């Protein structure tokens, strides 16, 4: 049995940075050349693995996270990169073995008016710890009044959406994210190739 | 990004229509900034995001654009309005602001008044001397100034100095300094300072006596 | 009111350590973004450093590996520790808070930094009495002249503050001597010169120089 790679590379939908959909494939033979199909992946960027060596090793999981961040930040989603999306967004650890990979969804994502549903967020207290989830609507201050939730002097909305329109740049459309990790425990393999 | 402002002096009446233009090197989209530096006072921020005015603000000024070229609108231009205005974007890790427009008022002539000033005793007997002539309330800052010497024309020894335009009155202030020491003042005693105005009129002539 | 004193700084040698300071008043440092511009003495705006919401630390080209950016919670004063300085630095340096895309802003007044070579030497006060061929119908004028003055900034003060109509403090030039001059006059009705005393006050604040002078018609 094959693993399932596309409802993970084609959805008609992707989560948005603030939720950013992890999944699992398990327990499935799973050859990485269904892909190398139809993603002229703007940064395929392989760390460590390389393309041909994985058809070859096996290991207990992968897990592959989708997102939808504008043309700009897709240097961001890398290993050691800091910025508004690495930071409050989505982290990707220190030391990695995964295959980012990102295609110019201009088509399906863009709203004339704005596709106001993909969404990031603005400020957040601390840096987000190594592949950390987290989502929430908070009100974010400047000054020590609690504010009561209300939008006035020092109170934020802290999500802020992307404003995806078609007649923008290239730096401003949207860009589909795939992070493939490799994950290896002490537990025999199941995902082989 | 290479941000470029096209207008650098521009000059118009009271209550006048005037525009600005910020020109950038790509897609800087909506997030570009517009400043206003009043003279010493620190800069304000007028138009957040190329689109939206801050509140506060006098209602006037309004800005549009998007992509690469951005425009800067004045509605009506009240005599208290003179500063130099930036475009800054704020969303290129590289922030780089534009050069500036500093804008100006334009009013009729005005006759100046002259006065100048005599060296103190002071400083007289400690070896070096000052004289300043005083030109106020001038239009423009261009202007003739010339010194004599011996009846031959001096050059590389002047300096002038401009007061900047006020707001309220837009008037000028003119100041020339003049540095000689013991050796030479003790030994020459005719000093004029004449500066010609647009105004036709009589030329200004300035004379002093030591005894007084 | 964000009303920011960020006055920290006046001059040191070239390859010197300097420390800056802001300061904040509705809000706290280490919760909204700010940066530090950098104003050459007519030149446009140049972009220094930025500090985030989470410690990312952000800087100029320029600036790599010689200036610091660092936040301090305790105080506010977000501090810019100026190290392996040199003979181009010289700005004023405005410390800014800006919140990113709801558009708020703080521009402090910002602090004058002339980092040189040479030395600091006090100003020279000289009498600008007036003469006596003014104008006897008219409004005549008097001030007080400052030469020799090192290093910006200086400030011309008359009867304590309490006179502003008519102050005309004319911009600094460089003279040849590499010393700064001006000159300051004011305008004031000839009825007040015998029964209102009008002084000069010149201030240098490196040097802590106050030196008050009395001005009287002759």
């Amino acid at each position: 049995n094959l693993c399932p790679f596309d409802e993970v590379f084609n959805a008609t939908r992707f989560a948005s940075v603030y939720a950013w959909n992890r999944k699992r494939i398990s327990n499935c033979v799973a050859d990485y050349s269904v892909l190398y199909n139809f993603a002229p992946f703007f940064a395929f960027k392989c760390y460590g693995v390389s393309p041909t060596k994985l058809n070859d090793l096996c290991f207990t999981n992968v897990y592959a996270d989708s997102f939808v961040i504008r043309g700009n930040e897709v240097s961001q989603i890398a290993p050691g990169q800091t910025g508004n999306i690495a930071d409050y967004n989505y982290k990707l650890p220190d030391d990695f073995t995964g295959c980012v990979i990102a295609w110019n969804s201009n088509k399906l994502d863009s709203k004339v008016g704005g596709n106001y549903n993909y969404r990031y967020r603005l400020f957040r207290k601390s840096n987000l710890k190594p592949f950390e989830r987290d989502i929430s609507t908070e009100i974010y201050q400047a000054g020590n009044k609690p504010c009561n939730g209300v939008a006035g002097v020092n109170c934020y909305f802290p999500l802020q959406s992307y404003g995806f329109r078609p007649t923008y740049g290239v730096g401003h459309q949207p860009y589909r994210v795939v992070v493939l990790s490799f994950e290896l425990l002490h537990a025999p393999a199941t995902v082989c190739g | 990004i290479r941000m470029t402002q096209s207008p650098a002096s521009l000059s118009a009446s009271i209550g006048d229509r005037v525009t600005i233009t910020c020109q950038a090197s790509q897609d800087i989209n909506k997030y570009l900034n517009w400043y206003q530096q009043k003279p010493g006072k620190a800069p304000r921020l007028l138009i957040y995001d190329a689109s939206n005015l801050e509140t506060g603000v006098p209602s006037r000024f309004s800005g549009s654009g998007s992509g690469t070229d951005f425009t800067f609108t004045i509605s009506s231009l009240q005599p208290e309005d003179i500063a130099t205005y930036y475009c800054q974007q704020y969303d290129n890790l590289p922030i780089t602001f534009g050069q500036g427009t500093r804008l100006e008022i334009k009013r009729t002539v005005a006759a100046p008044s002259v006065f100048i000033f005599p060296p103190s005793d002071e400083q007289l007997k400690s070896g070096t001397a000052s004289v300043v002539c005083l030109l106020n309330n001038f239009y423009p800052r261009e202007a003739k100034v010339q010194w004599k010497v011996d009846n031959a024309l001096q050059s590389g020894n002047s300096q002038e100095s401009v007061t900047e335009q006020d707001s309220k009155d837009s008037t000028y202030s003119l100041s020339s300094t003049l540095t000689l020491s013991k050796a030479d003042y003790e030994k020459h005693k005719v000093y004029a300072c004449e500066v010609t105005h647009q105004g036709l009129s009589s030329p200004v002539t300035k004379s002093f006596n030591r005894g007084e | 009111e964000v009303q920011l004193v960020e006055s920290g700084g006046d001059l040191v040698q070239p390859g010197g350590s300097l420390r800056l300071s802001c300061a904040a008043s509705g809000f706290i440092v280490s919760r909204n973004y700010m940066s530090w511009v950098r104003q050459a003495p007519g030149k446009g705006l140049e972009w220094v450093s930025s500090i985030y919401s989470g410690g990312s630390t952000f800087y100029a080209g320029s600036v790599k590996g010689r200036f610091t950016i660092s936040r301090d919670n305790s105080k506010n004063t977000l501090y810019l520790q100026m190290n392996s300085l040199r003979a181009e630095d010289t700005a004023i340096y405005y410390c800014a808070r800006d919140i990113p895309r709801h558009g708020g802003d703080s521009w402090g007044q910002g602090t004058l930094v002339t980092v040189s070579s040479a030395s600091t030497k006090g100003p020279s006060v000289f009498p600008l009495a007036p003469s006596s061929k003014s104008t006897s119908g008219g409004t005549a004028a008097l001030g007080c002249l400052v030469k020799d003055y090192f290093p910006e900034p200086v400030t011309v003060s008359w009867n304590s503050g309490a006179l502003t109509s008519g102050v005309h403090t004319f911009p600094a030039v460089l003279q040849s001597s590499g010393l700064y001059s001006l000159s300051s006059v004011v305008t004031v009705p000839s009825s007040s010169l015998g029964t209102q005393t009008y002084i000069c006050n010149v201030n240098h604040k490196p040097s802590n120089t106050k030196v008050d002078k009395k001005v009287e018609p002759k």
